[PDB]
């Protein structure tokens, strides 16, 4: 093997000769310590290389080894559930390893477990030709989760002998005869990050998530498949919104990449998502989820790989027939790396510094995203639902991160600082985001609920930009000049601000709303309007409607902490408001 | 130190120079033929970045630099009192004198004080005492009121071997002290480079408020012996009165007046008007109590960073000597815009609106030179500067 | 001459130096720099290439010449000799003694860079701190092991804020008096003065270490100094089992000296020319903080920081507030008006409030009636605010309301004195006579139960 | 002759090196790796390197095993009568699943300058049936009079109109609509076209559709 000769150490750069042999995207072991890096540039025999670990300690002439191998994940039974750092090492084995409370460096740890034993059941017969994607069997990973064995990539031959049994990831469960020989099968493949993993057809993402979010559900919906980035300030409720998504949304398999964040979150995760069960189900969320964490002060150039590991994780589920979403907390954090190590290889800054080639990272990740028809002969289909959070400098959006991320993706959720500081959560300013899903969304929506839901939606959004008028009148001429009519508008556009788009996250039913709970809460928001603007024609006056309705005005107000199984109580308040503004009418 | 640099830049007062591999960061310079005073202040293989504090008008590529192999410094002894001098410490009327002109030449160099002055020195202290830095071996009465008390100086420790009363220069010994490393003299005058502060024991909390006379300032905004007031104010809206009226009336010890990049005429006003000020109990006027430092608007510009250092190293040396020291700096945007100046020719990267990333750190250091202190010395005085800064925004 | 010396300095600039013709420098590596005069001077390898280091040094340049001064590389990081005997004792910015005391013997030496916490590791952060302050007890909870800044402006009282914070602060349980440490980053003789003189006069100082960079101290040290304490911190907490209160101030300086850093190594700037890594390196100091599973110990945070012009966007406090887990900001409005402490509660923020509060750790009615009390506080500013456009008569009655909570609400509640440490359950209580003001049906917050059990 | 030399990508910029014989606005061809084309326009050229824009963005292109092919001529449409009645995207694209236009001939779209002297006055009444506009803001033929609007107010439906009403009373099977959309709503877009094919006015239009959630840089084109 060729050893290789540090030359230079810049922070998360190293650059070293006599690296001929080696080629970009090789993994290397850099320095004494053998810290653990990848070749990003080659000229000649120098190599550039960006390490994943801290470099204090190192300098030049010091070896250095290219494994031949790009950065990879393995993906096989033992992923689910576990909780990564940026270059897949888990961080239960690394405690256990080393011995410490503390990340040391140099540690190199397999992935997955190697020596469990799993039981594989074979769904396939011999004898039956197959190629990439086409599932062998699979093993009940969790409760679940069924992980499906599916025959990898490159792969394309015949069946010759396969049994189900109790295996390891490393034990040969099946051996396929192609036109180059005989080959065996393991429960495990490994894929490189920064190749996407091939589909047969890229489909058109247009089945609403239900992310029990009412805000963004019924005014900013996102798709199966679709992309959203949640650009806010500091403390206005991304990783909140993620975790809420993370934890309720109807998809099969959740991706949270913690990428340059705060320990404690991901802390938070591991330690919370085992104890969220549902008590008929008895299945907890850790079930259905993979974690990968590199804290914000963990080594930087690991967040662009903690990137790449979670959107290849979700891609292999995705390629089984499952829905998955990959939250990234937070964007900018990589863009941060990217400026980094832009900056230690001298090459030309952009935009705020960041490199030139920002935009286009950005595209390849939102890229590998979408609804898809996956390899195989059952022609099975899956999606990868990207949600990511920026965070713009200042707030300001224009900033080249959200500016960049905006270009590509099709739901913005702009949170708003003066929405969180009146406690408005989700602070998402609903007259500046939007989703260009909305339209299908409202079409899909109107068919499976048999429902007039997409009048309703475009009725409440109505609402809302009339009160952002009106409010610039009350300003301009003052509040007593309004119209009984006006103050009425004001009044159900107060509700649907506090009734409906307002959702504590941290309150045990506030939390999660279903898809039938939200139309019945704004159906009877709606309903108030307009039997009350019916009411006004009829000759009342709003003070006198308002006076006549504080009993029932409650019942909307408290309808968000109705249970999921007592709806009726929802929809009978519609009863109750016609028969109180029935009564006030008739004096 | 025979080393002789070479121009190979000219760029207001921003001078490169090769060949000046043998002089240090912070040394002064003689530049070009002319020989003007200039300052090292950066170093890029031979090749010093040199700050220069008179015009470089007519000075080119391929002439001299001469390192003196000391840094910007003051001398600090009798003499000093009532003297108005330029940002380096050059004592204007000596300058008038000496050049035959009432204008302001250039490549000028003068001594800051007179050494050929003779001065009566009063021993105090006795023979085989043990000393170290600012014990006091005696004094001369400058002043019928300022004693000016002469302090061993810093880095001198030993035992007090002869000691003379007797007329002197300030350039005569007139102590001899047993050191360590051998016999050393002492004289009356002590150079002290202007960018250290000078040494102290220790600081102490500035309770005293001043007498301003100012009865807006004593009453609902007063200022302690030993803290600091900014004056930011647009043009016009008093600064410079309210400077002269707390150099006028205030009840400190001394006055040390930097006329930073502001008008001649004000600084002709002061040395015009002051000796006309007497007080009614001592019979002594207000320049007698007084030292101005002087660099105006048209004055070569990094002379104004000068000007700050000389002023407040000035104001410590009479602190050391448990005085209290008012010291005005009119106006300290003068000085931060000579900083951006420079930084602008030296292409550094810019902190905030083009100001060098220094800027905060270098008015946080020169703040924290004010203050009440126990000064240095077995006696352990107490001495303050009251700092009171005008500042000028656009 | 133990280590080889290098008269190869070929470049000095600012805090910047280069030196030639080196082998088996390493990054990071201290370096000495020995000068004529016999002064000893400290630095840090910021890169290496080849034969060639390019050093900042701490106590600057002033002086260097490439004949007089030798440099010698010491082959390893810098390091704190830390030792239990550092508690009750006063450092410089590079953790020498400063206090005239007897010399002390290290128990070992630590890179003061330290290590990251493997976040499965971590013990979430849920024991409610008392600090006796009510807008930070019930508004801003703050628990042990959490990082919780305190944003200020130059003239307003943040040091009077964080002496009675560690004057007051405990938890609810039976565990030892927090031990202090104490970082002063570029502040004044009378800012680091007023610390001393309260921590000597409540004893406190007896269980304090202190590591002082005054204004007068050379600016680069500033980057060592906080980087000092944190590792003293975490020595007395997971290795000695202390629970640690880091109070360091004022982080504005620290990012200006490493905005003077970048700035001489020509880096490419982010917004207001402070380096592109200002988050992360901010982060390797205010992530060192919290608990440990299976270790008795703790480190929680105050750090302070002036926002510039009262400019919250600034990147000093901007990125901060993406770092810390909430902020405690102070306004100049509520200064003016006698406000003590002069929070303001709109703005701040604590995120480690849901599981350190409710039943079994402060009371049952802690999170809605925060809510409720934020929420009507929001609208009488607001109604205070048209009153002042549109004067009293344009107001309703119910905005009338408001604003006159709003009042009582600073003025009652917020405004308790820098000497006053209230009970979690006086603090409770005052904010139901606050809620009594509002008609009970604007209370949209807080459940019927506990109206019906709490509410006069 | 394709380069292969892409350099890098900046939004819907590319930079393109090693190219020779290129001029400014000179129509490009990105062959991309999946096989798909994106058209593209010189935007700067210098040397060997030529900085261009593509009209569909650059996502999704990997820019080293993509291609570049310059076309020797600008952008340009291919024009015919037959374009009456048909529906195309921004682009020139036809959108009503109807048959490829057989052009005439190709136009450069920035057109040219009227000579001012061969210029003729704008004259004689256009009726659009609105009366404010009709009597009180007449439109005559070859002026310019736009609509100066805010969202939420209803242009769309004024512009449906005016494009249904709009009669010379001169002449006669003459005149002609051709509706430019820009950026605009699924929903807007559903609203003119079922307005144009129910009404029959699309038997006398030429529309050229750009919608919101179309690349951005294909409404430089669609007005041209
Ligand atoms: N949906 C919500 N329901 C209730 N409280 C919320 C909600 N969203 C945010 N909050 C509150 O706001 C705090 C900050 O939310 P968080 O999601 O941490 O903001 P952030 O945008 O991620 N800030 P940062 O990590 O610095 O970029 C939370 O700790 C809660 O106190
Ligand atoms: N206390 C005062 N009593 C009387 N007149 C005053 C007083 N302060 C200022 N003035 C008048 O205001 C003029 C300007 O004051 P001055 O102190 O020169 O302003 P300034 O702030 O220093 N402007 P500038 O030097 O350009 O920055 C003086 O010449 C007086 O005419
Ligand atoms: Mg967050
Ligand atoms: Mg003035």
């Amino acid at each position: 093997m060729q050893i290789g000769k540090i030359i230079k150490v810049s922070g998360p750069l190293v650059m070293a000769e006599n690296m001929s042999e080696a080629s970009i995207q090789d993994m290397c072991l850099v320095g004494d310590l053998g810290v653990i890096g990848e070749i990003i540039e080659m000229r000649q025999d120098v190599a550039s290389i960006q390490v994943y670990e801290e470099t204090s300690g190192i300098g030049p002439g010091e070896p250095v080894r290219s494994t031949g191998e790009a950065l990879s994940v393995e993906l096989g039974p033992g992923i689910i559930s576990q909780m990564f750092d940026g270059i897949q090492r888990p961080l239960d084995t690394f405690m256990e390893v080393t011995q410490s409370n503390f990340l040391g460096r140099g540690v190199q740890l397999p992935a997955l477990d190697h020596e469990k034993q799993w039981w594989f059941e074979a769904t396939i017969e011999e004898g039956t030709e197959v190629s990439a994607g086409d599932i062998i069997g699979y093993v009940d990973e969790t409760k679940i989760i069924q992980h499906k064995i599916m025959v990898p990539n490159g792969i394309k031959g015949t069946v010759q002998k396969i049994e189900s049994g109790s295996f390891t990831i490393d034990d040969p469960i099946c051996v396929i005869e192609t036109e180059q020989g005989l080959k065996e099968l393991t429960m495990m493949q490994k894929w490189p990050v920064r190749r996407g993993r091939p589909i047969k057809q890229k489909l058109n993402p247009d089945v609403p998530m239900i992310t029990g979010q009412r805000v963004i559900d019924t005014f900013f919906p996102v798709t199966k498949g679709g992309a959203a980035a949640v650009p806010g300030p500091f403390g206005a409720g991304k990783t909140v919104v993620q975790h809420q998504i993370a934890k309720w949304s109807d998809v099969d398999l959740v991706v949270y990449v913690g990428c340059g964040e705060r320990g404690n979150e991901m802390t938070d995760v591991v330690n919370e998502f085992p104890e969220l069960i549902d008590p008929n189900t008895g299945e907890s969320l850790m079930e259905r989820t993979v974690l990968i964490a590199n804290t914000s002060n963990m080594p930087v150039a690991a967040r662009e790989a903690s990137i790449y590991t979670g959107i290849t994780i979700a891609e292999y589920f995705r390629d089984m027939g499952y829905d998955v979403a990959i939250m990234a907390d937070s964007t900018s954090r990589w863009a941060e790396a990217l400026r980094e190590m832009s900056g230690r290889l001298e090459e030309m800054p952009g935009d705020e510094g960041y490199p030139a080639y920002l935009g286009s990272r950005l595209a390849e990740y939102y890229e590998r995203s979408g609804r898809v028809i996956a390899l195989g002969s059952d022609q099975r289909e899956g999606s990868i639902t990207a949600i990511s959070a920026v965070s713009p400098s200042g707030g300001d959006i224009s900033e080249p991160v959200t500016q960049n991320t905006l270009r590509v993706v099709k739901v913005f959720w702009g949170l708003d600082s003066s929405l969180a500081q009146k406690r408005h959560f989700p602070s998402i300013n609903w007259i500046q985001s939007y989703s260009l899903y909305s339209t299908e969304v409202g079409r899909y929506m109107d068919q499976i609920l048999q429902q007039d839901w997409s009048d309703m939606v475009t009725e409440g959004m109505r609402i809302l930009q009339e009160e952002e008028q009106l409010n610039e009148i009350v300003r301009l001429v003052g509040i007593d000049s309004l119209s009984d009519n006006d103050r009425l508008t004001l009044e159900v556009a107060k509700s649907i601000r506090e009734d409906y788009l307002q959702q504590n996250a941290f309150d045990d039913v506030d939390t999660f709303t279903s898809r039938e709970k939200q139309f019945n809460m704004l159906k009877v928001i709606l309903t108030f309007g307009k039997e009350a603007r019916k009411a006004l024609s009829l000759g009342a006056y709003f003070n006198e409607i308002m006076e006549g309705t504080v009993a029932v005005r409650e019942r909307i107000s408290r309808s968000k902490y109705i249970p999921e199984e007592e709806l009726a109580k929802i929809s009978s308040i519609n009863e109750e408001i016609k028969e109180t503004i029935q009564l006030i009418v008739s004096e | 130190g025979m080393q002789i640099g070479k121009i190979i830049k000219v760029s207001g007062p921003l001078v490169m120079a090769e060949n000046m591999s043998e002089a240090s960061i912070q040394d002064m310079c003689l530049v070009g033929d002319l020989g003007v005073i200039g300052e090292i202040i950066e170093m890029r293989q031979d090749v010093a970045s040199i700050q220069v504090y008179e015009e470089t008008s007519g000075i080119g590529p391929g002439e001299p630099v001469r390192s003196t192999g000391e840094a910007l410094s003051v001398e600090l002894g009798p003499g000093i009192i009532s003297q108005m001098f330029d940002g380096i410490q050059r004592p204007l009327d000596t300058f008038m004198e000496v050049t035959q002109s009432n204008f302001l030449g250039r490549g000028v160099q003068l001594p800051a004080l007179d050494h050929e002055k003779q001065w009566w020195f009063e021993a105090t202290i006795e023979e085989g005492t043990e000393v170290s830095a600012g014990d006091i071996i005696g004094y001369v009465d400058e002043t019928k009121i300022i004693q000016h008390k002469i302090m061993v100086p810093n880095g001198i420790k030993g035992t007090v071997q002869k000691i003379e009363s007797g007329s002197f220069t300030i350039d005569d010994p007139i102590c001899v002290i047993e050191t360590e490393q051998g016999l050393k003299e002492l004289t009356m005058m002590q150079k002290w480079p202007v960018r250290r502060g000078r040494p102290i024991k220790q600081k102490l909390n500035p309770d005293v408020p001043m007498i301003t006379g100012q009865r807006v300032i004593d009453t609902f905004f007063p200022v302690t012996k030993g803290g600091a007031a900014a004056v930011p104010g647009p043009f016009g809206a008093g600064k410079t009165v309210v400077q002269h009226q707390i150099a006028k009336w205030s009840d400190v010890d001394l006055v040390v007046y930097v006329g930073c990049g502001e008008r001649g005429n004000e600084m002709t006003d002061v040395v015009n008007e002051f000796p006309e000020l007497i007080d009614p109990n001592t019979g002594e006027s207000l320049m007698e109590r007084t030292v101005l430092i002087a660099n105006t608007s048209n004055m070569p510009v990094a002379a104004r960073e000068a000007s700050i250092y000389t002023g407040i190293t000035i104001a410590e040396y009479f602190r050391d000597m448990g005085y209290d020291v008012a010291i005005m700096a009119d106006s300290t945007s003068r000085w931060a815009e000579a900083l951006r100046e420079m930084s602008g020719r030296l292409e550094e990267m810019p902190g905030d609106e083009g100001y060098p990333a220094y800027l905060g750190s270098r008015l946080a250091e020169y703040y924290e030179r004010s203050g009440r202190v126990i000064a240095l010395g077995s006696d352990q005085r107490e001495g303050s500067i009251t700092a009171i800064s005008a500042v000028s925004p656009s | 001459g133990m280590i080889k010396e290098y008269r190869t300095i070929k470049e000095v600039v600012g805090p910047l130096m280069a030196v030639e013709k080196v082998s088996g420098v390493k990054y990071e590596e201290l370096i000495e720099v020995r000068m004529q005069n016999g002064e000893i001077r400290r630095g840090q390898v910021l890169e290496v290439q080849e034969d060639k280091a390019m050093v900042q040094i701490f106590e600057g340049t002033s002086g260097i010449n490439y004949k007089n001064s030798s440099v010698r590389f010491l082959g390893h990081p810098l390091q704190l000799g830390v030792s239990e005997d550092m508690i009750g004792r006063v450092f410089d910015g590079l953790g020498r003694p400063k206090d005239n005391g007897p010399e002390i013997l290290p128990e070992k030496y630590l890179d003061i860079n330290g290590e990251v916490i493997n976040p499965i590791a971590r013990d979430y952060p849920d024991e409610f701190i008392q600090t006796g302050i009510s807008a930070i007890d019930h508004l801003n909870t703050l628990v042990r092991g959490q990082k919780l800044p305190v944003f200020s402006g130059s003239g307003l009282p943040h040091k009077e804020l964080a002496a009675q914070i560690a004057r007051q602060a405990t938890v609810l349980d039976s565990s030892d008096d927090f031990a202090v440490v104490f970082a002063a980053i570029g502040i004044t003789f009378e800012e680091a003065e007023f610390f001393m003189e309260d921590f000597r006069q409540t004893g406190a100082i007896d269980r304090s270490v202190m590591f002082m960079n005054l204004a007068n101290d050379p600016a680069i040290e500033r980057i060592a100094t906080p980087r000092m304490a944190l590792t003293a911190a975490e020595y007395l907490a997971y290795e000695k089992g202390m629970h640690v209160l880091v109070i360091m101030t004022d982080m504005t300086n620290y990012a200006e000296a490493l905005r003077e850093i970048s700035a001489a190594r020509r880096e490419v700037p982010g917004r207001r020319g402070y380096p592109g890594y200002l988050y992360t390196n901010l982060a390797t100091l205010f992530e060192r903080a919290g608990r440990i599973r299976g270790l008795k110990g703790s480190v929680t945070q105050i750090p302070i920081l002036t926002m510039p012009e009262d400019d919250k966007t600034h990147p000093i406090p901007d990125l901060t507030g993406y770092i810390t887990e909430g902020q405690i900001i102070l306004t100049r409005e509520l200064y003016k008006s006698g406000i003590q402490p002069p929070i303001d509660v709109l703005p701040s923020l604590s995120r480690l409030k849901d599981k350190g509060t409710g039943a079994g750790k402060t009371r049952e009615d802690h999170a809605a009636t925060m809510n409720q009390l934020f929420a009507a506080y929001a609208q009488g500013k607001q109604a205070k605010e048209l009153a002042v456009v549109l004067g009293e008569s344009a107001l309703s009655d119910i905005d009338k309301i408001y604003a006159k909570f709003a009042e009582r609400f600073e003025n009652e509640y917020v405004n308790q004195g820098f000497y006053t440490n209230r009970t979690i359950t006086e603090t409770l209580d005052l904010g139901w006579e606050l809620l009594a003001m509002l008609p009970r049906t604007e209370l949209k917050r807080i459940k019927d139960d506990l109206l019906d059990k709490y509410l006069p």
